[PDB]
C-alpha cells in the first residue's frame, strides 16, 4: 500500500533517534554515511549506526557541560566535540577513547569545525570573541584571534587558509590565519547584511558559497570567491524562525549543493531548493526548536536534531 | 492533559505555571475524582482551580474554572435562553449521573451562527477581575490584623444577597442561576 | 636497557671470530647473555674470485640459542617481528502534524 | 511531430494527499503535497 519509491534502505522513511536526555544541540553524518554522531545538551555523545537496526552502539561521555557542537573527522574514525564547558575533545570512534582534550577557551566553546582538505586541523569559537586556530599534533593552539564580541558560529574554507567567523555584532568576518601570525590581526572581510546576530555556518561543497542562518530570521548566501562584485551577498531565504531561546540554530548544504536545510526554533525542519530560494520540505514532527539538520553523504537522506531530545532520521521524496 | 478553560481564567500571561493535581478533586457536578488543575492567572490574581470534570466540561462548552460556556463567556441559562434548547434532561441524581456518564464512555454547541443577543450581552474585554482575591473576611468584621499585606481583597463584600449563595450544579445545568 | 625495545625483534650477532649469528630475541641477561629463536650461523668462508661474497656464505642452522656476552661483539637488527551498546534506541514514528 | 499536446499529465495519482483529518504523516512529502490546505466554507463553530 501506498509503495511511493523508497529511496533508501532506511527501514523507514522517517526514523526518530532517541535515548538522549538532554537537547540535542549538533549532529553529523559519517563521511562514510554510515554513523551518527549526536551531542546533546547532556554533554553525551551517542553514536548511531544509519541502517539495519539504528543502534546507539557507543555512548561517549567525558564531557561535563551540554556538547554544543560535534563534526567528524575527515577519515570518520576520529571526532570533534566542542562544548560548553570550555572544552574541546578528540575521541576516537571505534573506540569510546578520548585522544586530545584542549580547554584553551575562557568560556563556552560555541562554534567548531575540523578542516577537510590538509592537515587535523580544526576552528573553535567560543564566547571570549576569540577564534582560535587548533592543529591536531601540537598540544598549544596554532593561532588565536580577538574579535571584541562573542563567536557564534566558525567554519574552515574549503580550501584550508580562510576562517569564518560570525556572531552578535552584526557582521560575519572572514580572517586569514597565514596573513595573521601576530596576536591582533584585522579582519580580512566583512560580509554585512543580516540585521543581527549569525547562529550557524557552512562551507559549500565548491567552496564558493558560504551559508549563514541569522537570528534575522534569514538565511543569507554569500560568495567567498576573491573576485566578487562589491556586494558578496548572493541569496536570500526566508521561512525559518528564531525565537528567545537563541538557541544555535546552523545550516547545512545538501551533498550536492541543491537544497539547503536550516534548523528553525518553530520545531520545524525547512529544506530549500537553493536555485529557485523556496521551501522544498518543511517537515514536521519536532517538540523543540530545530537545533541542526544534516544532509546524508550519499542519499539526499536528512536527519534533524532538535531541543526535544531526539532526532528525527528520514529520506526526501519528490 | 491540559483543562478546558475560559482564556479569561488564564489571565494576561502568555506563560503559565499550573499545578496539575491528579486525582485532586470531585467534580462539583459528577461528584467524580478528576484531574484538577491550579494556577495563578496573573499577578494581581489568586490561585483558582478547576471545579468539574473534563467531561462534564466539553458536554456543556463551559470552562472548567468558572463553568462559563466557552464562547461567549456567559452562564449557562444565558446561553441557553438564546439557544432556545429544551431544558436540560441530564440526570441530578448521581446514580443517574453516573450511568448516564458508563454509558456515554462506551459508545451541538460548535456549529450554530454566532447569536447577536448573546454577542450583545457580553464583556468587550476580560473580566480578569474575576481571576483576583476573595475579601477579607477579617476586614469586613473590622478584625483584620494583616494590613495591607492580606492576600485577601481589603474591601468590603458589595453584593446581591440573594446572590452570593450559587450553587455549582444549578450553574451548570441552568436552573435558578440568580447572575 | 633499551634492548627490552628489542625482545621479539630479530637480529644479527657478530663474533669475536667473525661469526654471523641470524636468530629472534626472546632474553637478555645483564652479562649480555640473549636467547635467540630460530638461530642460523652464516660463516664467512673466504672470497674466492668469480663468485659474488653474498651468495656462498656458508648457513648451519642452529635452532634455539643462547649468548654468552663475553664474545658477543656487536648487534644489529635485521628484520621486523616475525609474524558497547548505549541507552539509544531508533524507533518507526510518522511525523505529527498541526492544523 | 509537435502536432498537439495537453496539459493533463502531471496531475491525478502522482499529487499524493492525506486524509483531512489524520494527524501523523508516513512520508517525507513536498510542501505542496503535505501541506496545502484541505479546502471548504469555513464551517461554524
Ligand atoms: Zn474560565
Ligand atoms: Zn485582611
Amino acid at each position: 500500500k501506498e509503495g511511493i519509491t523508497r529511496t533508501s534502505n532506511l527501514s523507514a522513511p522517517i526514523i526518530q533517534l532517541s535515548g538522549h536526555a538532554g537537547e540535542v544541540f549538533s549532529m553529523r553524518f559519517s563521511p562514510d554515511g554510515q554513523c551518527i554522531a549526536s551531542g546533546s545538551f547532556d554533554k553525551t555523545i551517542f553514536l548511531w549506526r544509519t541502517y539495519d537496526e539504528n543502534e546507539n552502539y557507543n555512548v561517549i561521555a567525558g564531557h561535563r557541560n551540554a556538547v554544543l557542537e560535534v563534526h567528524w573527522f575527515t577519515d570518520g574514525e576520529a571526532l570533534l566535540s566542542c562544548s560548553a564547558d570550555k572544552t574541546a575533545r578528540c575521541w576516537d570512534a571505534e573506540t569510546g577513547a578520548p585522544i586530545k582534550k584542549m580547554g584553551e577557551h575562557t568560556a563556552v566553546v560555541n562554534s567548531c569545525c575540523p578542516l577537510r582538505r590538509g592537515a587535523k586541523v580544526f576552528v573553535t569559537g567560543a564566547d571570549d570573541s576569540t577564534v582560535k586556530v587548533w592543529d591536531m599534533r601540537v598540544k598549544k593552539s596554532v593561532h588565536t584571534l580577538r574579535s571584541e564580541f562573542p563567536v557564534c558560529a566558525v567554519a574552515f574554507a574549503d580550501a584550508g587558509d580562510q576562517v569564518y567567523s560570525g556572531g552578535v555584532d552584526n557582521a560575519i568576518k572572514v580572517w586569514d590565519l597565514r596573513r595573521g601570525g601576530g596576536a591582533d590581526v584585522e579582519p580580512s572581510m566583512l560580509l554585512k547584511g543580516h540585521s543581527d546576530s549569525v547562529t550557524g555556518l557552512r562551507v559549500s561543497p565548491d567552496g564558493g558559497h558560504l551559508l549563514s542562518n541569522a537570528m534575522d530570521n534569514t538565511l543569507r548566501e554569500w560568495d567567498v570567491r576573491p573576485y566578487a562584485p562589491p556586494n558578496r551577498c548572493t541569496k536570500v531565504f526566508t521561512g525559518h524562525m528564531h525565537n528567545f531561546e537563541k538557541n544555535l540554530l546552523r545550516c547545512d548544504y545538501a551533498a550536492d549543493g541543491s537544497k539547503v536545510a536550516c534548523g528553525s526554533a518553530d520545531r520545524m525542519v525547512y529544506i530549500w531548493d537553493t536555485s529557485t530560494r523556496k521551501l522544498l520540505y518543511k517537515l514536521p514532527g519536532h517538540s523543540g526548536s530545530v537545533n541542526e539538520v544534516v544532509f546524508h553523504s550519499k542519499e539526499p537522506i536528512v536527519a534533524s536534531a532538535s531541543s526535544d531530545k531526539t532526532i528525527f532520521l528520514g529520506e526526501l521524496t519528490q | 492533559d491540559m483543562p478546558i478553560v475560559c482564556e479569561t481564567c488564564l489571565g494576561p500571561n502568555p506563560f503559565v505555571r499550573m499545578q496539575r493535581i491528579e486525582f485532586g478533586g470531585t467534580c462539583h457536578i459528577s461528584g467524580r475524582p478528576y484531574t484538577v488543575f491550579r494556577w495563578r492567572p496573573g499577578n494581581d490574581a489568586r490561585y483558582k482551580k478547576t471545579v468539574i470534570c473534563q467531561e462534564v466540561a466539553k458536554a456543556k462548552n463551559v470552562c472548567q474554572v468558572c463553568l462559563l460556556d466557552l464562547e461567549y463567556g456567559l452562564p449557562v441559562q444565558v446561553r441557553d435562553a438564546a439557544m432556545g434548547v429544551k431544558p436540560d434532561e441530564e440526570p441530578q441524581s448521581e446514580v443517574g449521573k453516573e450511568y448516564k456518564l458508563q454509558m456515554e464512555a462506551d459508545a451541538s454547541y460548535a456549529a450554530g451562527r454566532p447569536n447577536e443577543m448573546l454577542q450583545k450581552l457580553q464583556r468587550s474585554q476580560p473580566y480578569y477581575k474575576r481571576n483576583q482575591a476573595r475579601v477579607c473576611s477579617f476586614f469586613a468584621k473590622g478584625q483584620c490584623t494583616r494590613g495591607a499585606e492580606c492576600p485577601y481583597r481589603h474591601e468590603l463584600p458589595t453584593a446581591d444577597p440573594a446572590l452570593a449563595n450559587q450553587s455549582y450544579k444549578d450553574r451548570y445545568y441552568g436552573t435558578n442561576d440568580p447572575v | 636497557s633499551k634492548l627490552l625495545q628489542y625482545i621479539n625483534f630479530r637480529m644479527r650477532v657478530t663474533l669475536v671470530d667473525s661469526r654471523q649469528i641470524v636468530g629472534r630475541f626472546m632474553a637478555f641477561d645483564r652479562h649480555m647473555n640473549l636467547v635467540l629463536g630460530d638461530s642460523e650461523e652464516f660463516r664467512r668462508l673466504p672470497p674466492k674470485k668469480g663468485k659474488s661474497e653474498e651468495e656462498r656464505e656458508e648457513r648451519r642452522v642452529l635452532g634455539l640459542v643462547l649468548l654468552r656476552g663475553e664474545e658477543i661483539v656487536s648487534l644489529t637488527i635485521e628484520g621486523p617481528p616475525p609474524n558497547p551498546g548505549g541507552p539509544g534506541i531508533g524507533r518507526a514514528v510518522g511525523r505529527g502534524m498541526p492544523a | 511531430l509537435v502536432l498537439r499536446g495537453n496539459e493533463a499529465k502531471s496531475l491525478g495519482e502522482v499529487r499524493k494527499l492525506q486524509d483531512a483529518g489524520a494527524r501523523k504523516v508516513m512520508y517525507n512529502l513536498p510542501v505542496e503535497d503535505m501541506h496545502a490546505p484541505v479546502l471548504g466554507p469555513a464551517h461554524p463553530y
